[PDB]
């Protein structure tokens, strides 16, 4: 009665029909407790380091420097330079460029030769 | 008790620094402005007139305002 | 009008075109009708400070209009009489054109589907 | 003040009113007390400005040049040639500049009077505007920014060459 | 006309007084909705005037 | 005084704001009745809109042949 | 009162006071579109009424 | 369009703050004799959409149309405008059938009242404008263009036809 | 903070299109509503609106009135 | 001695100076030199704003 | 496939006008010639209309 | 995706659905008469195979309701105006200020408000005072080294108040 | 505009659409008194009452409450949470 | 202008021999002075520049220029305290007189006589800051951006050395006036094109250009408030105003070699705007900016229009203030959380209300407020490049909508929807930030009123 819902990275797919949540064996039920527990010691964590009436300073999250750091500075290591990776890196540097440099030569080479015959639209031109 | 306690941030800090920084333009936002006033109310601008037969001016005397 | 669907779903002879309105050169049937009054008085047409694409025939009711509603301005209400006349009078400068199409269309029509059904 | 042959205008057509009404008119009886509560106060502070300016005299001179030769009578390097002849060059560009701005407000000016009548009253002024225009597209346009005189001066022997060259060729 | 253009740029420069005004404050207002309200009624009396001048 | 509220029950209300309200809607009424009989006529503009140019040959000027 | 006095009266003092003098000594300021004449009209100034227009029949 | 919408907004606003921030159409439906004073002014507001002849919104948007369908036009705009002119009177019908008419749908504890003189008044001005002032506007200006003022049958007449379908 | 609490057992349930609908829901065999939450908007100063035409016929009242005496004035 | 010395002191100095580039002295200037040429009939501008009289074209 | 149909119905109406029973505006001075482009003294020609 | 537990249960999958279910069949139907009508079709729907024992026919049958659920959802449900998504979700959020602050005023505004500032300050030393020694045993030594869940015993057995009160506790009104 | 609550006025309104429902009785309604211990009415339509609670204050209260109301008493604290009216 | 020189000079051992809690007030006071007595300078009028000495000139770039060096001084000596209270009172001596030495130097640099003098104040404006971004940077890679800094910068800038020496022996002395008086065009030899290259590409590493950028994001993020504000605004628009002044000679070429640079430029502008919309780290962010507008800065320079000459140093100068605002607007964040990043400093429109003004006319300057110098120098400078091409206002206009893009954003990340209620440590906003924000944004506003001063020597 329904064509089941085809999802996409753009659209996402709902909670609802996952098909995972119904043949939920007692793996997967362990799995869950045990990410609970993760989620369970985060906080827990987290409310001690947090509900001191003596602290001043700010909670200093680990997390969010590890990201930063990873996404500033650790780039350059790790890289090795593919065959692929390099063939996508000068399509998407140098293509454009070279689209824009054609229609740079073709707009130049066709106004300054209509300028060279004369018959430009210089009735008045003033503000060059 | 009809009126509960609102919970503003701060207002002393802000209303200091303006208050500093009216009455220190002011200070010389008053004088300025008066003694330009008494100089194109009193002293006038300057007249039209040109360079008359044979005679040398300076490099001041060109300018219509008086305290340009 | 369904002229414009007669035009397009059947000749395109017959029916008159627009902006390629003069075909036939005039007085082509009638001997001798033509006036062109034209008692607008082109500097006095300059003078009063009209618009362009309303310097046409029927100029001098707008004026009488204009003049009107000028020398009575906090009377709001004044200016009907001479509104509608000018009314009238591009009323009639309408059916003119109206009627110089229509003529248009039977001309060709008449003449050239007799001559171009039978030569 | 300003020279009216300089700066011209077309004198006041000034149309007299008639009424033909009896409400009557809100916007005299509106004019004449913003003459009397307005025109007043400041024809009397400006009479006292002016009694004030009246106390003493100031000056302000036109400065006034000479012409100093040419840069053509000026060798290939006549350091102290050069200088005077271009500097009277800019000064040249300058006003020139300020030509072309005087008759394009007479323009703007023209336009604003007639209203819609734009191709009447307009042709003369119209026309002198295309002529300096012209000319200014032919000699000081199409040049470039480090302008010194030089520029401007090849730009005009290969003008006059060019239209040599273009008589010589036509005739 | 000296009214015209007068009238005409005195509807434009009463809204420039309140802005300032209350940057020039350094108190605690009240009326300000009021002032505002009062100031634009005020800008309408001024504005009423020249459409009617230019339609006669 | 001012309001005063209710639970499930008709709203309340003052005769002023009724009484203004119901003059709007009849001051509406009263100005399109005077509006559609006073001048216009505004399915016809005051004119009638003639035939067509006249459904005439042999006039105007053409030629039967 | 005597605040919606000032609050309307006074900027259109400062400004009646600009509008006349320094810029109208300023040559190119403002300008009108010229008002309109009509063949039953006449000149205030100068004075001449303009001749008009002929007969109007078939109306 | 300015005096209409802004008096538009403004009733609709008066309605919405007056009733704890709802704004939604489920959940609105009778506010008929809830208080009758905005009810007014949303009828002569979304009766004035489309110009009920002959109001303020009669002349722009009827004069609009008359120029359109009298022109050298695309014959595909005009029938664009056509089914768009009815699209509006038809939300203007359920905007105030939902608004208005139906059951009282929005939960106990009332607030229903829109006592203040500031929002009477505010209303009560801008609603007379919407009488009055588009006819003013529209007389006392010069005819910059050339009136058509010609039209067959059928293409004076439409607009009406349009709005009463 | 007083309410006074207009009461229940007020609205017994009486209301015709809630007749309707436990009509049909008897006849399809439920025999269970929720209840009479709906009498409160369905009586009291409402059971009644005005028509849609009734809506641009809300003006006439002084209207027709004012309008005759103006035309014959 | 940043604001009220500083601030409002440059201020009242850039407000009013002699002007860059001889700039009402150019207006004046035009004003006069347009003037005269009205007055002796010629056109304003006249192009060629050196001497073709002095000038040595190198020919072909 | 939408906005493909109204372009494509837009083109046909861009090749399909509207007119309507009217001829051209006679403007009576050689269609606003010295209101339009001008020459005061460079061509003046005669053309008329004639009344129908 | 809860606090305390892991998985919902299967009647609580089916209850969401139930309460989604009324909550978009809300935003289909106006007029509230057939709405309610539309309910209890509803509810006999639900009464037609609930009380089966299955466990695999249940959650199939539950599959295909959730498929002939997404087909049958209003796209743009009546969603209250305090919602996520709604209309409010912090709409008064402009004032609200948090209570951390306030401690660095000026004192000529503590003099400005004596009460409430004395009185906030005995609120601080009943919070600095009962802090560590008995709220830390607990959470400490009362739990095992996994937590295991989101929550938190109260301070059942003796004295003070129960543990991580403060910032829940001491919260803003939402609504100035 | 925002009137504020009290305590005992929302106990009487949640009483009051709670006796207008049907399959309990106006006889022995207690405030604590719970639903599975002795009404022995359905978590469908405990659920259901829920509902009626969210269409009468406009707001929703989340699943992992709605296990874990059960009896009125819970219901006034919980709305009591949210709008928090505290004289 | 020596008269300027002199009291710098003497305002070295002012910072010695003032005493403890001494030096600070004496130091600014000061130097406020000096930018009083150099807003004297502005004698310049018509024909020529304002040119006194065998020392020293002054034009109409250089004016505003100095001017605004010698007025960014003062605001930057206040602004470099709160992380060098608690450092030693002779290490502070020794940073306000490293400042005031640099100052020296790039007044040294605007006013040269011959362009060898330009070189060699110009890498002595290159040295200081150096030491002062590796003395103070405050984080562990200041080594590299150190690093990267002085290597790009001697090793593009160092052929220009040698090709002033060979315009020296070319053509005779080197000085502006003489040289504008001696250009005549050098055609397309290939040397005349490896000395165009080596002197623009000098320039171009000044700016920089996108082609070797990179040195620039880590010497904003790794840099102390007064080495960031000086190398922006100063350094960047230095070498604008260097690549102006060495323009003038090598005309014929430029339209046979000027294309690719054009291109580079242009297409990096389009990707830097691409980048600075994504990356977190806020004091980033001003940085890549800062690339965005110098960018357009050299399509203005390499475009050879008046009109685009003004627009040029119309953008100059108005970067030069929002970027040095924009920077003390970072550092204020970062001396509230110790954090840098973007994310992390979220709400603080409920705490420091008027702050939220100044961050607002911020990113209204970065947006182009529309009678700001900012939309003046963008403006013209499409202009200049419309006449110079029909089809490049397309990427123009793609940089102002995405440049009006990342400033919202960067508004918005930091000063909008939610205070994250677990920071607790911010102090409230100090008359410090709101006394260098009133002197940053009334001058420029003061600009905006008539900026004909601002406008170039092509007024
Ligand atoms: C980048 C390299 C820049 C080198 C310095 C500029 C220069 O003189 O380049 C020309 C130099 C060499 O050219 P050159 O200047 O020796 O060419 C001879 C030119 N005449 C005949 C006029 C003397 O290029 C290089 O050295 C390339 C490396």
């Amino acid at each position: 009665s329904f064509p089941k819902y085809e999802p996409s990275r753009l659209a996402s797919l709902p909670t609802t029909l996952d098909p995972a949540e119904y043949d939920i064996s007692s793996e997967t039920r362990k799995a869950q407790a045990e990410r609970l527990a993760i989620r369970s010691r985060l906080k827990r964590e987290y409310q001690l380091q947090y509900n001191d009436p003596s602290r001043r300073g700010v909670v200093e999250d680990p997390a969010l420097i590890r990201w930063t750091c990873a996404r500033s500075a650790n780039v350059y290591p790790n890289f090795r330079p593919n065959t692929k990776t390099s063939l996508l890196g000068a399509l998407f540097g140098i293509g454009p460029l070279i689209f824009w440099y054609y229609v740079f030569k073709t707009d130049r080479d066709r106004k300054e030769k209509l300028i060279q015959e004369g018959k430009l639209d210089r009735t008045f031109n003033i503000s060059y | 008790g009809k009126r509960l306690f609102i919970i503003k941030p701060s207002g002393f800090y802000d209303k200091r620094f303006l208050k500093l920084l009216r009455f220190y333009i002011l200070l010389t936002g008053i004088p300025v402005v008066i003694g330009i006033t008494l100089i194109n109310v009193f002293i006038g601008e300057a007249e039209l007139a040109e360079i008359p037969e044979g005679y040398v001016p300076e490099h001041w005397e060109y300018f219509k305002h008086p305290i340009s | 009008g369904a002229h414009l669907a007669r035009r397009y779903l059947g000749d395109a002879s017959v029916e008159p075109e627009p902006l390629r309105m003069p075909t036939f050169p005039p007085d082509y049937g009638f001997p001798e009708r033509k006036e062109r009054e034209m008692v607008a008085t082109q500097q006095e047409m300059n003078d009063a400070q009209l618009v362009l694409q309303q310097r046409d025939y029927c100029a001098h009711y707008l004026i009488r209009f204009l003049k009107c509603k000028r020398d009575s301005f906090p009377n709001f209400l004044a200016c009907k009489h001479e509104q509608h006349d000018w009314d009238y009078c591009e009323h009639l400068d309408y059916v003119k054109r109206m009627k110089e199409f229509e003529r248009e269309r039977r001309l060709l029509q008449r003449k050239k589907r007799r001559e171009q059904r039978e030569a | 003040s300003w020279d009216k042959d300089v700066y011209p205008e077309p004198p006041r057509r000034t149309p007299a009113p008639s009424p033909q009404t009896s409400l009557p008119n809100p916007i005299t009886y509106l004019t004449k007390a913003f003459d009397l509560l307005v025109d007043r106060p400041v024809t009397l502070v400006r009479e006292f400005i002016e009694r004030q300016h009246a106390k003493n005299k100031y000056y302000y001179y036109h400065r006034e040049f000479r012409r100093v030769p040419d840069i053509t009578e000026c060798h290939e390097k006549d350091v102290l040639c050069m200088f005077e002849a271009e500097m009277q060059w800019k000064r040249d560009y300058k006003v020139d500049q300020e030509i072309v701005n005087i008759i394009q407000e007479r323009l703007k000016a023209c336009q604003q009077r007639e209203g819609e009548s734009h191709r009447q009253n307009c042709a003369k002024e119209l026309q002198q505007f295309t002529q300096v225009v012209k000319a200014y597209q032919d000699r000081y346009h199409d040049l470039g920014a480090h302008y010194s005189a030089r520029k401007c001066l090849a730009k005009q022997k290969q003008r006059m060459l060019a239209e040599r060259k273009a008589t010589k060729e036509a005739a | 006309m000296n009214l015209f253009s007068s009238l005409t740029l005195v509807t434009l420069i009463l809204l420039t007084m309140p802005i300032a005004a209350i940057n020039f404050n350094t108190h605690k207002f009240t009326n300000y909705p009021l002032y505002v309200k009062t100031t634009i009624s005020c800008a309408f009396i001024t504005s009423m005037i020249p459409t009617m001048m230019f339609i006669h | 005084a001012h309001i005063e509220p209710r639970y499930r029950q008709f709203p309340q209300l003052t005769r002023s704001q009724v009484i203004q309200a119901e003059f709007f809607s009849a001051t509406m009424w009263f100005w399109i009745l005077w509006r559609f009989w006073h001048d216009s006529d505004a399915v016809l503009g005051h004119f009638p809109y003639p035939d067509p140019s006249q459904w005439t040959d042999e006039e105007l000027g053409i030629p039967p042949d | 009162s005597i605040f919606a006095f000032t609050h309307v009266l006074i900027p259109v003092w400062i400004i009646h006071y600009y509008l006349k003098y320094h810029v109208t000594t300023k040559p190119y300021t403002i300008v009108e579109k010229k008002p309109r004449i009509f063949p039953g009209d006449t000149i205030l100034e100068t004075g001449e009424v303009i001749p008009p227009m002929k007969e109007f029949p078939d109306q | 369009h300015a005096f209409f919408k802004a008096m538009l907004f403004m009733c609709s606003g008066s309605i919405i703050h007056s009733l704890n921030d709802e704004q939604d159409i489920r959940k609105m439906g009778g506010l008929f004799k809830a208080m009758p004073f905005t009810t007014t002014a949303l009828i002569i507001g979304s009766l004035a959409l489309t110009g009920m002849p002959f109001l303020t919104g009669f002349y722009s948007k009827d004069l609009i149309i008359e120029s359109a369908n009298t022109s050298y036009t695309n014959a595909w705009a005009l029938l664009m405008t056509l089914v768009a002119t009815s699209f509006t009177a038809i939300y203007s019908t359920r905007i105030i059938f939902f608004a208005l008419l139906g059951q009282p749908r929005f939960p106990t504890l009332i607030n229903i009242n829109e006592n203040n003189p500031f929002l009477i008044n505010s209303i009560k001005r801008l609603l007379i404008g919407s009488l009055f002032a588009g006819f003013i506007i529209s007389n006392n200006i010069p005819p910059m263009t050339i009136p058509q003022m010609t039209m067959p049958h059928y293409l004076k007449m439409t607009a009406l036809t349009v709005t009463i379908l | 903070s007083k309410m006074e609490l207009p009461d229940y057992k007020q609205w017994k349930i009486e209301g015709t299109p809630l007749e309707t609908v436990q009509e049909k829901l008897a006849a399809r065999g439920l025999r269970d509503p929720w209840g009479r939450n709906e009498a409160w908007r369905y009586m009291g100063g409402f059971a009644n609106n005005v028509s849609f035409v009734g809506a641009l016929l809300k003006g006439f009242k002084w209207g027709f009135a004012a309008f005759v005496v103006a035309v014959g004035a | 001695f940043g604001f009220s010395i500083v601030l409002v002191l440059g201020s009242t100095f850039v407000a009013y100076l002699p002007d860059y580039r001889m700039q009402e002295w150019a207006r004046r200037e035009a004003e006069r030199l347009v003037k005269y040429r009205e007055a002796h009939g010629l056109p304003l501008m006249e192009s060629n704003c050196f001497d073709p009289s002095k000038i040595q074209l190198p020919e072909d | 496939g939408f906005v493909a149909f109204m372009l494509f119905m837009f083109w046909v109406g861009e090749t399909y006008p509207t007119y309507q029973p009217v001829g051209p505006k006679q403007y009576p001075y050689n269609n606003l010639y010295l209101e339009r482009g001008g020459d005061p003294n460079k061509e003046p020609e005669p053309v008329v209309h004639y009344e129908i | 995706f809860l606090p305390s537990a892991a998985y919902l249960t299967h009647q609580q999958k089916v209850l969401q659905l139930y309460k989604r279910a009324l909550r978009h069949l809300e935003s289909r139907c106006v007029h509230r008469d057939k709405y309610r009508y539309f309910a209890c079709l509803l509810r006999a729907r639900f009464d037609e195979h609930k009380n089966e024992k299955d466990m695999v026919k249940a959650t199939q049958l539950l599959r295909e309701a959730e498929k002939e659920f997404w087909h049958g959802q209003h796209p743009q449900p009546y969603i209250f105006p305090e919602s996520p998504g709604g209309t409010s979700y912090e709409r008064y959020e402009c004032y609200k200020v948090p209570e951390w602050c306030l401690d660095d005023w000026h004192p000529s505004e503590k003099a400005m408000y004596p009460d409430y500032f004395a009185k906030r300050e005995q609120w601080k030393k009943l919070r600095r005072e009962s802090w560590e020694r008995e709220v830390k045993q607990l959470q400490e030594e009362t739990p095992v080294g996994g937590p295991r869940t989101e929550a938190l015993p109260p301070a059942r057995k003796q004295g003070d108040l129960p543990p991580l009160w403060w910032h829940i506790v001491t919260r803003p009104r939402e609504r100035p | 505009d925002a009137p504020p609550l009290t305590l005992e006025g929302i106990k009487d309104r949640v009483l009051y659409v709670l006796k207008l429902y049907d399959k309990i009785d106006p006889e022995k309604l207690s405030v604590n008194s719970h639903f599975m211990k002795d009404l022995g009415l359905d978590s469908l339509d405990q659920v259901e009452i829920i509902m009626a609670m969210e269409d009468e204050f406009g707001f929703e209260i989340p699943d992992i409450d709605a296990e874990k109301l059960m009896c009125p008493q819970e219901i006034v604290d919980y709305i009591a949470d949210k709008k928090d009216v505290y004289e | 202008m020596l008269k300027y020189i002199i009291p710098t000079m003497m305002l070295m051992p002012l910072t010695w021999l003032s005493k403890n809690s001494m030096i600070w007030i004496n130091t600014t006071l000061h130097s406020l002075l000096i930018s009083l007595t150099s807003l004297l300078l502005l004698n310049q009028f018509g024909d020529n520049s304002l040119n006194f000495s065998l020392t020293f000139f002054s034009d109409s770039l250089s004016t505003p220029l100095l001017i605004l060096t010698m007025w960014l001084l003062p605001l930057m000596l206040m602004a470099s305290q709160h992380h060098l209270s608690k450092e030693n009172l002779a290490r502070k001596k020794l940073f306000i007189s490293m400042l005031i030495l640099l100052q020296l130097f790039l007044i040294m640099t605007f006013t040269a006589t011959e362009l060898i003098f330009f070189y060699i104040m110009f890498e002595a404006t290159l040295v200081p800051t150096l030491i002062i971004i590796t003395r103070w940077g405050n984080q562990t890679e200041r080594l590299n951006a150190g690093l990267y800094f002085l290597f790009y910068t001697l090793a593009g800038s160092l052929p220009l050395l040698v090709a002033l020496i060979y315009i020296q022996n070319t053509m005779g002395s080197l000085n502006f006036l003489i040289l504008q008086y001696w250009v005549q065009p050098m055609p397309n030899s290939w040397s005349n094109t490896f000395m165009w290259l080596a002197c623009m590409m000098a320039f171009m590493v000044k700016m920089p250009l996108y082609g070797l950028h990179l040195w620039l994001p880590k010497a904003h993020v790794e840099a102390p408030i007064a080495g960031s504000m000086v190398l922006a605004a100063i350094l960047l628009k230095l070498g604008g105003y260097g690549m102006m002044r060495i323009t003038l000679l090598l005309n014929p070429i430029t339209d046979f070699m000027a294309y690719p640079f054009i291109m580079l430029s242009l297409w990096g502008m389009i990707m830097t705007s691409s980048i600075c919309l994504r990356q977190t780290d806020l004091k980033s962010l001003i940085a890549y900016s800062s690339v965005s507008h110098m960018a357009l800065v050299i399509v203005a320079i390499l475009i050879q229009t008046p009109w685009s000459y003004m627009g040029a140093t119309a953008l100059m100068i108005a970067h030069g203030l929002t970027s040095s605002m924009l920077f003390c607007l970072a550092n204020s964040n970062y001396e509230r959380v110790h954090s840098r990043t973007m994310i992390l400093a979220r709400g603080l429109q409920t705490l420091l209300p008027l702050m939220a003004a100044w961050w607002l006319l911020a990113s209204l300057t970065n947006l182009a407020l529309p009678p700001s110098i900012n939309l003046i120098g963008e403006l013209f400078v499409v202009m200049s490049t419309f006449s110079w091409s029909n089809i490049t206002i397309i990427l123009m206009g793609l940089n102002m909508v995405i440049t009006a893009l990342y400033s919202l954003y960067m508004l918005i990340t930091t000063q909008r929807g939610k205070h994250t209620h677990h920071i607790n440590n911010i102090l409230p906003s100090f008359t410090r930030e709101n006394a260098l924000m009133s002197l940053h944004m009334l001058p420029l506003l003061l600009l905006s009123l008539n900026p004909k001063i601002i406008l170039g020597p092509l007024y």
